[PDB]
DNA sequence: TTGT
DNA sequence: ACAACTGCGATTAC
């Protein structure tokens, strides 16, 4: 709080969501003793803060709901890209679709698709879409656009979700068996390209085989919700952790405001704010 | 199905698999430098988290590795009795 | 002014309502007594309702729970425990109580003004409205009740959940209409409504059948039961040279029903091929817009009504011509009836009036109706026929394999989409539907991944989508000059329920908007010849 | 930087 | 892209 030194409600240091700042004291102003013989309410009706020792602030976590999904920096932007390994699409295409406004034609392969674009990277939205949205009911257009061309962070999640690891390992084994017949006979450049492709295929096979039997889903590589560290661990004197947290919170609430304002809002503004949110998440993580 | 190209296995394990399996296993000796060796261990928290922490952490997280604390630094990080000397139950 | 002669004990006593056990008198104020508990209101006497589903005791219990003043039952009923008036009367006869539920003055007006009953297997509602329009053009205002809406008298129709409303409530509404706002109260019910007892407890001036066949065979348990019930109801109240027996002579049930009853009633046949009926089209003007025929009969009118169907609509027009000529011998009075028949009513709605290919809406919720409508459209259809329909979630799934095959057989291009999910996965029922033609959802999708979408071995193309709106839009955008599109999901319904949520967006206006806006997609360059649409770049 |  | 001795103590500047 301003010139009060008190935790703000529904904030980074909020007492309600994390816990009380003092042992036995609460934000409502009435002290209580935990474990007393007399019946005592665990939490004040007036104030959400529970009556407990303030050690919880050390071990208690939080989470910010994100309107637009974000992609983990470790999986995407490392030189070995697990996302680019699973999705045979090149790394440059994914980095563009994440950071530079582009479009992916078919992000879902398990649902019916009327449009026959079937393209990897759509460098522009100049394709006729205004006549298509007016023709169909506008609500209907919204309903199918997800199976249609998607942008930013929905295509990656739909590709990771709608995917058959068995088909992936089958196709990779087939391509491995095909390659290597006479590649070594060629030049050093061609042999190097064949070798790199073969190594990429082997890594893809290994990743898919591990994903099959590890009770872990590749869907979780793109973060729908971001956890928040316990308050005590980032105590405000103020830390950068918390500065980046405030930045991503501000960008996310601005994005949510723009989304909830009206559907007729310009796509450029919400897309730029999505890029800003994803860059803030990247700076926070790594 | 048993092994993939480019993998690293143990010499005794490779010989025992070659004796048992008719499937041709082509393996050649790679002398591994001290650093490389550490980065390739059974524990992702003791020897893998010494030079490239984030890389091995992301790899173990995506794989879902399970580490059995049979090493010293593993119990050191966990804050428990190290299975050395008086910590070895016999 | 809901009813009259139902707010006094003497009125019920004069109606031969003998319950053998009563407390005090029916001093409670009630506009019209209703046998059904739902039709009755609080503080109103409710007589016992006779029915297979609800007996007299259950009806009396429901009336006492709803707050009816009087409840009739075989045993002692404690109606005064949760009612506004302590006076009640328990009648041990359920049928007699249901008959006496309608007031004497209420039942006398509807029986004296006029009455026209039309109970047919197929094409009954098409002839009922035609007869109503003919009677209105004759100079007497009247209403015809249908399965969709209960209309005792008047142009307006009150909302009713069941196909046939309560007899007492229908009589009360007919009396209220005949008191002011209606000159005649004709009670028309289908075969099931006539067999239940809705139109049976009413003096019918004219009781003709549009199509006599096996109706309610699974419910009644015996063939020709509805026809026998209609004949008995007509013989109960019959007058000389007043009842009309206009029906197709080819149907044996029609002749069996005409044989029963008073022989002094006028009998006539509306068959076209039969020479004894003297009716015949004698014209070749069949078309999707209007099918005019020059009927040459001594009793029937010269001009005929423009029907959308080839044989069903023609038979309905021929059956209605007799009722139109019975009132007036001049054929000029049948112009309004012909216009109302060509007005494209609810059932099997005609094509839109916009400049475009044929787009028809049909209620093909059964395989037999779907195949019949497809044959009717193939008869008229000069070119490719496109159909779009869906099954119902939790409906009999036995229907699903056959229908898809029946559609793929006749139609060259078939688009399947989920008309009513009804708490079942849309893709889950589409797979069961495609199982009839031999395909699975995994294949379709794999074929779908391919641009090819290989055509059925018979040479027809099958297409699948999960959203009904986009499917209807693609079907209405994929058309030729002579090609026709047929929507068979909901002919006379505009409610779409996916799970718990219910939406009313589905309507014919959605299809008309597609025909209106297809010009933009055509100018832009989108290709709708196949389901994988080619787009620029 | 130095080398990996 | 990654890493390059181990710790301790003092000050001033934020």
């Amino acid at each position: 709080h301003y010139k009060t030194n008190k935790p703000e409600k529904d904030g980074l240091f909020c007492e309600r969501i994390f816990g009380p700042i003092k042992s036995g004291i609460c934000a409502c102003g009435n002290y209580r003793v935990i474990g007393d013989e007399k019946e005592d309410p665990k939490f004040c009706e007036q104030c959400g803060v529970e009556f407990v020792d303030s050690r919880i602030r050390r071990y208690q976590m939080g989470y910010i709901k994100l309107a637009c999904p974000v992609t983990h920096v470790w999986y995407l932007k490392r030189l070995p890209s697990y996302i680019a390994n699973l999705l045979d699409k090149p790394l440059k295409e994914l980095e563009g679709l994440v950071y530079c406004d582009f479009s992916f034609a078919r992000p879902i392969t398990k649902k019916p698709t009327f449009l026959r674009l079937r393209g990897l990277f759509e460098y522009e939205i100049q394709s006729w879409k205004y006549s298509i949205p007016l023709f169909f009911t506008t609500q209907g257009f919204d309903t199918f656009r997800n199976r249609e061309i998607s942008t930013g962070a929905g295509a990656i999640r739909e590709q990771l979700a709608d995917l058959d690891l068995r088909i992936i390992i089958e196709n990779s084994l087939v391509e491995w068996e095909e390659l290597g017949e006479e590649g070594h006979t060629g030049n050093e450049w061609e042999d190097r390209k064949v070798g790199r492709r073969k190594d990429f295929l082997v890594r893809r096979v290994e990743l898919a085989k591990h994903f099959i039997r590890t009770n872990i889903e590749p869907e979780w590589m793109v973060l729908c919700l971001l956890p928040v560290l316990p308050p005590e661990l980032r105590p405000i004197m103020s830390s950068d952790i918390n500065e980046l947290y405030r930045r991503v919170i501000y960008r996310n609430n601005t994005l949510t405001d723009l989304l909830t304002t009206s559907r007729s809002t310009p796509g450029e503004l919400v897309m730029c704010q999505e890029k800003l949110v994803q860059e803030a998440v990247d700076t926070l993580l790594d | 199905n048993v092994f993939s190209p480019g993998e690293l296995i143990g010499l005794l394990r490779a010989e025992r698999m070659g004796r048992a399996l008719e499937e041709a296993i082509c393996y050649r000796v790679v002398l591994l430098g001290i650093t490389r060796a550490s980065l390739n261990t059974q524990s992702f928290i003791s020897e893998a988290s010494f030079q490239e922490t984030a890389r091995v952490l992301a790899k173990a997280a995506l794989r879902g590795r399970i580490d059995w604390l049979k090493g010293l630094k593993e119990n050191v990080v966990l804050g428990g009795v190290i299975p050395v000397g008086t910590g070895f139950k016999g | 002014e809901p009813k009259f002669r139902m707010s006094l004990a003497e009125l019920l006593d004069e109606s031969r309502v003998v319950p053998l056990s009563v407390y005090g008198d029916l001093e409670v104020g009630i506009s019209g007594v209703q046998h059904d508990s739902r039709l009755v209101e609080s503080g109103d006497l409710f007589v016992c309702c006779v029915g297979r589903k609800t007996d007299g005791h259950l009806y009396l219990s429901e009336a006492d729970k709803r707050g009816a003043v009087a409840v009739v039952a075989s045993k002692e009923i404690d109606i005064e425990e949760t009612l506004g008036c302590k006076a009640l009367v328990i009648v041990e006869d359920t049928n007699a109580v249901l008959a006496v539920l309608a007031a004497s003055f209420y039942r006398h007006p509807s029986k004296s003004m006029t009455l026209i009953g039309i109970t047919g297997t197929n094409g009954k509602t098409t002839t009922s409205y035609l007869i109503k329009a003919m009677y209105e053009a004759m100079g007497l205002r009247t209403g015809m009740l249908s399965t969709v809406g209960y209309y005792i008298y008047g142009d307006n129709k009150l909302e009713s959940p069941h196909t046939t409303p309560d007899a007492v409530l229908v009589q009360k509404l007919m009396a209220k209409m005949v008191h002011n706002g209606t000159e005649a109260l004709v009670m028309e019910a289908s075969s099931h409504g006539l067999a239940l007892g809705r139109c049976d407890k009413v003096d019918f001036d004219i009781a003709v059948f549009t199509n006599l066949t096996r109706d309610h065979l699974d419910f009644h348990g015996t063939e020709e039961e509805y026809r026998d019930a209609k004949a008995k109801l007509f013989a109960r109240m019959v007058d000389p040279a007043r009842h009309r027996k206009i029906v197709n002579i080819d149907d044996p049930n029609a002749a069996f029903f005409l044989a029963q009853g008073n022989p002094d009633v006028p009998i006539v046949t509306f068959a076209m091929e039969n020479k004894s009926a003297d009716v015949h089209p004698l014209k070749f003007q069949l078309s999707l817009f209007e099918t005019q025929v020059l009927v040459n009969t001594p009793q029937g009118i010269l001009e005929i009504s423009s029907g959308l169907l080839g044989r069903h609509n023609i038979y309905n027009i021929l059956a209605a011509v007799a009722v139109g000529i019975a009132v007036g011998a001049p054929l000029e009075d049948i112009v309004k009836g012909i216009e109302e028949v060509d007005a494209v009513p609810g059932r099997c709605e005609l094509i839109d009036e916009e400049q475009a290919f044929g787009v028809i809406v049909d209620y093909a919720h059964t395989p037999d109706a779907l195949s019949r409508l497809l044959d009717y459209v193939r008869e008229l259809g000069p070119r490719r026929v496109i159909t779009v329909f869906g099954c119902a979630g939790e409906s009999d799934r036995g229907k699903r394999p056959i229908m898809a095959k029946i559609a793929t057989d006749k139609s060259d291009v078939t688009i399947l989409t989920s008309d009513n999910p009804k708490t079942e996965d849309p893709l889950d029922i589409l797979d069961d539907m495609l199982a009839g033609v031999g395909w699975s959802m995994q294949d379709y999708l794999k074929h779908g991944e391919n641009d090819y979408y290989p055509p059925l071995p018979n040479g027809h193309r099958l297409f699948l989508h999960d959203i009904r709106r986009v499917a209807v839009r693609c079907a209405v955008a994929m058309g030729e000059e002579g090609d026709i599109v047929v929507v068979a999901g909901k002919g006379h319904e505009t409610y779409q329920i996916e799970g718990d949520k219910k939406e009313f967006f589905d309507d014919r206006e959605e299809c008309r908007e597609a025909l209106q806006y297809v010009d933009e997609l055509h100018q832009a360059g989108i290709d709708t010849s196949e389901f994988p649409w080619r787009l620029p770049e």
